[PDB]
């Protein structure tokens, strides 16, 4: 009950009875689900260590980094997040490039929410796993991605872990990446949500005299995101079974000198149009 | 720990239709960081404003656009900030 759990909730929350059990609600100009809440129109920031073994193009032997920092930074109701990780290697720096969903789980979780619809933080409060996996066509194997949100900290930061382990096929040192607006479906079912997309993305090739013409790739994206709810407050309000996710002003960078990914993107999210 | 600094002609001042562009750059003792550009107070930018790496352009600039600007440096350390100004004639 609330009368000895309420800590459990978010100073910026209300704590309420019920049958089975208690629930928490963030308060009106707050954002989230109860034990995590954030003020609207402020300013929030994703903290976090990236690992990974990724193998580049045919080579037996993998890339491998440890205690990697990841640092996100976004504004309630804009709609864009902003991602660098930085301690990336040369090796692996610009094949990377094509990976943008690794900073877009964070666009997914502050998109800016139309009508009826809620963005990522407001259903987890930042508290849920994500199994995602990347296939591109044409090319062996595959790549995983692992990540773990644990919710704000003691610091006020919103956290995030994140591993990648398998193999991306190789991107010659210091081409570039384009990805045009894309649309993703979300679908919900009992605490899990899952979505699979196919898109494609443009490689073009290194700056200097004689730059050949630039050339598309397409890779399939599949994930998973896990989380709880409370399984109380009968009178709830389910979420809707599927919704969509608005993409654009997508930008990738890789910078050789100060060894850091840079990713970014606009988000918006509602129904499915 | 994380120093802004809004690169040369802060302020401008264009005709409206012209592009404007803004640079913001900072000096961090922690390897990752994100420069951010906003209106004044965190305010949402306009929807023909392009902001990435540090740097917001503004194109075809309208009379609404004029106001001061924000790039706000930060990491898990903490955060810093400039300020631009755009005028509209
Ligand atoms: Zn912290």
């Amino acid at each position: 009950t609330c009368a000895n759990n309420r800590h459990q909730c978010s100073v910026h929350a209300e704590c309420r009875d019920y049958a089975t059990g208690f629930c928490c609600r963030c308060v009106a100009n707050y954002t989230g689900n109860g034990r995590q809440c954030v003020a609207e129109g402020s300013p929030q920031r994703v903290n976090g260590k990236v690992k990974g073994r990724i193998f580049v193009g045919s080579s037996q032997v993998p890339v491998v980094f440890e205690n990697t920092d990841l640092h996100s930074y976004v504004v309630m109701n804009h709609g864009r997040s902003y991602t660098a990780i930085s301690t990336i290697p040369e090796t692996v720096g610009y094949s990377l490039l094509p990976l943008a969903p690794i900073g877009g789980i964070i666009g997914w979780m502050f998109a800016v929410e139309q009508d009826g619809f809620k963005n990522g933080f407001s259903i987890t409060g930042g508290e849920f796993t994500r199994q995602a996996e990347v296939t591109f066509l044409g090319h062996p194997g595959k790549l995983v991605l692992k990540q773990q949100f644990s919710g704000i900290d003691e610091h006020g930061h919103l956290t995030i872990s994140t591993e990648l382990e398998g193999r991306v096929p190789q991107i010659p040192y210091g081409a570039s990446v384009h990805i045009e607006p894309y649309t993703e479906l979300y679908h919900y079912s009992s605490s899990v949500i899952t979505s699979s997309s196919t898109r494609e993305y443009t490689v073009m090739e290194p700056d200097q005299d004689g730059a050949a013409p630039s050339h598309t790739h397409i890779y399939q994206w599949r994930q998973t995101i896990t989380f709880q709810e409370c399984a109380h407050d009968d009178a709830r309000p389910a979420l809707p079974s599927t919704q969509q996710l608005s993409v654009d002003s997508v930008f990738v960078l890789y910078n050789k000198e100060e060894r850091i990914l840079r990713y970014a993107l606009s988000n918006s999210i509602g129904p499915v149009r | 720990p994380i120093m802004v600094t809004v690169e040369e002609q802060r302020s401008q001042s264009v005709r409206p239709g012209a592009d404007v562009t803004f640079i913001c750059t900072a000096k961090s003792k922690s390897p990752a960081y994100t420069l951010v550009w906003t209106r004044l107070h965190n305010g949402k930018l306009p929807s023909r404003a392009m902001d990435f790496n540090g740097i917001l352009t503004i194109r075809n600039v309208q009379p609404s656009d004029a106001g001061t600007y924000v790039c706000t440096g930060s990491n898990m350390f903490a955060m810093d900030q400039g300020t631009a100004t755009l005028h509209v004639q």
